[PDB]
């Protein structure tokens, strides 16, 4: 009635709208809110939790899934390469779609920040040896041996420390590569198991975040 | 700063020109680069250069700059054109940011595949403009002066300088991945001289960046 | 001047004009599947394209509207759909595709009897500002020798995609003709670039042809007035 | 619902409207704005930049464009007229559609203000001579010789100065004419080139501005 | 009846349309509006477009503002 | 170094020094890497070179 004509496009219906509707029950009183020990604020803190990562993917049998998530180590192999973790890109298929970080990033398009990983060793109390962690920046060719990787940012493993070995990637945004190499041969005392299995952990840093949502779904 | 016996005779009376009245910035040195002399002829039409990819072969720190990814420096570009007192000519020097090289698609069918490596690599010497009116890119030569430039006249001066900071497509910039800029030199009035005189005019360009960065990544 | 509002860069870019033309005839071969798609090609029209190369680095938003009409211009009781496709999201492939019901893709239900509705999209470019010229390789991948699937649609430059569909299992009864208009609210540029004046050869690639024309030849001689 | 009826013409759709629409993505956060050395404010400062101007237009060959933008000078011609720049009207075809000033004015209908031009000379260091710059106000007949043009506002060229010669037009709004004449013969020392080429520059003054936009496009 | 009609203001500099399929219809610089006639009539306004300070219904001189006073000028 | 050209002449010249041990110079580019002196004809004989050490 009051003189004012709204510009055309009054009844457009887009999902993003910040519209409020009249309640179907204008007299109901909602149940009181309680305090629960659990609490969630954003997706950032959920990315700040640690979760396991997988390397080996050779066997596919149903009763054989466990030896996928861990990779073996033997004393016979020396001065070479044990395992080469696939390219660093959590959104795409590879290592990171198994962990929580990649899957939640699966609901997003692009991301930027820094990533860090920590490594845990499961050898005997009487065992000793030396290990190498190799990181190469994107763009650079494939590593050849321990010497070429040692030129760049590398982490050397000491068995005087149990799991203090950790790596931090300054920036991630075509993709970087990380690998593991034998700095020295594996030596074991007599009367001890001749082989062990290795596991690793991963998480997200403070400055890691996503920007835009993606409509991605696979199953079902 | 001499490589054995490299002590050239340099000018001390350069004409100082500032760019936008703004000095370069910090993270977001005394080596003077030397290039091969250029010969200017009566029928010459002008040249062009592409940085930093072609720059990584002439400089002493430029040769190492092939392996350096990022840059952090200020550019003091010196262009020198020595000539006699009774020579005639005119030259234009300017910098064109984001200068995309225009490929030529001739023939009966107006369609070509990905740019050939022959066109992408003219060498460290430089290349000649096929049709310098459009800078071989369909861009009129009349409009270069809107960008920073300098007028070089034989009757007036023999040298000029240009100072430009780093302007890139992204706040985080890569020098070995993204082509930054280039230099354009084109004659406006063809050079004339008396019969029997020296027919070759030397051109030298000098720049002195500060430093670059290695970077590097691992898997 | 004192009243310089009409002379600013906003006013120099304040105009809604023809951007897209897509037709959906009742029967034919242009779209025998009942739907169509449109890529945002501002460089397609030399009128609006020639404006942007005056600068190299620029930022702009946009708003979009839709008009449905018959070849005679009558109004019919049917509905049409419009949705913005981000680069990550997949484009529809069939009329009964599962992409129509995807929740993460924003879509709106609109009745064309209602006078035309208009929607806007904010800054979607991952970079700080748009770059109409990328002095390098079109693909951002690590391979520089193959025909990658990401060629043409690079994440650093593309700004979205639209699709059109008439929803309903019952068959559509009327022909459709659709016209698209766009306009910008905020425009900001940084560095000027010399103006592109000579004739164009390709639709989105600045490559040119060997037959040279001059922009002007009216003046015969210097002595002639 | 509230009693008020908008006057007829509610859904009119005109392009000039200052309307704001609901964003298609009500939750996206735009990328942060950065500082770039380049910056543009209006069309006035872009008109305040210098650009070259063209006079000669005799040859049309593809490999012959350069001698158009400059005009020649010879010692044989004397006490006469070398070049007559066409009528002063930047919007229309003629001299000014080559430069930036006229082309941007091409997107506009009418303009008012003052214009200035500067001249540069490219002779030898040992050369000397005298030159004349002629401006006639609109309405007045065509100039006949150096004497008739000298009555009005004229600029005399001295070769003791290199390019200090400049001209300022107090007002432009049917069109004015400017020409160049030989005040004296051209004298050259022996052992020097017998001819030279001349170039000129142009720009816009502070008080130059446009009023109304025009829908003008030619190619393609 | 269910149809739409177009209205646009032509400034003196802009060219008038010459055909039904003319390119002037899609010109961006010419303001035009899409209107449905079923909607009760819409109204638009134009502000002061005269380059001069005020209108003059009588021009004590020549109808043309050109420098020629003998021909049949297009203006 | 002193130059005995005409008053109307001009040009560019290079002075090259290589440290002992290093191979023979190939062209102007290789010598330019080390300590070199560039000659300017805006100066008459101001061009000079100093060897830090000889043994």
């Amino acid at each position: 009635g009051f003189p004012t004509e709204l510009k055309p496009g009054t009844n457009q219906f887009l999902t993003t709208d910040d519209g409020v509707s009249a309640p179907i029950l204008p007299n109901f009183h909602p149940t009181p809110c309680i305090h629960i020990p659990g609490e969630v604020r954003n997706l950032l803190e959920l990315c700040q939790v640690e979760t396991i990562l997988e390397v080996n993917n050779v066997p596919t049998n149903a009763t054989s899934l466990m030896e996928r998530l861990r990779f073996p180590v033997s004393a016979q192999a020396g001065k070479g390469e044990l395992c080469a973790v696939f390219r660093a890109d959590p959104g795409r298929s590879g290592p990171w779609q198994s962990t929580l970080l990649g899957q939640l990033c699966g609901y997003y398009t692009q991301w930027s920040g820094s990533l860090e990983v920590t490594f845990m060793f499961t050898g005997s109390f009487m065992a000793t040896g030396k290990m190498l962690i190799a990181y190469t920046p994107p763009g650079g060719p494939l590593p050849k041996d321990r010497a070429t990787a040692m030129l760049g940012t590398h982490v050397i493993w000491d068995f005087g420390l149990q799991s203090s070995v950790t790596l931090v990637i300054p920036w991630i945004s075509t993709t970087g590569l990380v690998s593991i190499w034998y700095q020295t041969n594996y030596v074991v005392p007599i009367g001890a198991p001749n082989t062990a299995y290795i596991i690793a952990l991963a998480a997200a840093q403070k400055n890691f975040t996503m920007q835009l949502c993606k409509d991605a779904s696979d199953i079902l | 700063l001499t490589i054995g016996n490299s002590t050239i005779t340099t000018q001390e009376a350069a004409n100082i020109i500032v760019g936008y009245g703004e000095w370069p910035s910090y993270c977001s040195v005394n080596r003077f680069y030397t290039l091969d002399t250029k010969l200017w002829e009566k029928s010459s039409k002008g040249w062009y250069w592409k940085f930093p990819d072609v720059l990584t072969e002439t400089g002493v720190f430029g040769q190492n700059a092939q392996f350096h990814y990022l840059y952090r420096s200020g550019f003091c570009i010196h262009v020198q054109c020595n000539a006699s007192k009774f020579h005639q000519g005119a030259l234009l020097v300017a910098v064109l940011p984001e200068y995309v090289i225009g490929t030529v698609a001739g023939g009966t069918g107006t369609e070509d595949s990905h740019p050939p490596y022959k066109q992408t690599q003219p060498g460290a010497d430089g290349f000649e403009l096929q049709h310098p009116y459009v800078l071989d890119a369909g861009i009129p030569i009349s409009q270069l002066t809107v960008c920073p430039h300098q007028w070089i006249n034989l009757r007036t001066n023999n040298c000029a300088t240009i100072i430009v900071p780093y302007i890139n497509a992204l706040p985080f910039d890569s020098a070995l991945n993204h082509c930054n800029f280039g230099l354009l030199v084109v004659p406006i009035s063809p050079l004339d001289y008396d019969q029997g005189a020296t027919p070759v005019i030397p051109i030298t360009i000098t720049l002195a960046p500060m430093c670059s960065e290695f970077a590097g990544l691992r898997q | 001047s004192h009243s310089t509002a009409e002379t600013t860069l906003d006013s120099f870019f304040s105009r809604a004009g023809l951007v897209g033309e897509i037709d959906l005839p009742l029967e034919g071969t242009t779209n025998p599947n009942g739907y169509a798609n449109w890529d945002i090609d501002i460089t397609g029209y030399a009128q609006m394209r020639r404006k942007v190369e005056l600068f190299t680095y620029m930022r702009f938003d946009a708003e979009f509207t839709f008009v449905a009409c018959t070849p005679t211009g009558q109004v019919v009781p049917q509905l049409l759909q419009y949705m913005f496709v981000p680069p990550g999201a997949p484009e529809p492939d069939s009329r009964e595709s599962l992409a129509w019901q995807t929740a993460t893709n924003p879509s709106v239900f609109v009745k064309l009897s209602d006078p035309p509705a208009q929607v806007s999209v904010p800054f979607m470019s991952p970079a700080s500002a748009y770059q109409w010229f990328y002095d390098g390789y079109p693909t951002f991948g690590e391979h520089k020798q193959e025909k990658d699937l990401e060629y043409g649609a690079c994440p650093n430059n593309m700004m979205g995609t639209f699709s059109v569909r008439t929803v309903g299992t019952s068959k559509s009864k009327y022909p459709l003709v659709i016209r698209i208009y766009m306009r910008m609210k905020h425009v900001r540029a940084w560095i000027p670039r010399p103006m592109r004046n000579q004739n164009y050869l390709f639709k989105a690639n600045p490559n040119y042809a060997g037959n040279f024309i001059k922009p002007t030849g009216a003046s015969r001689t210097a002595i002639t007035t």
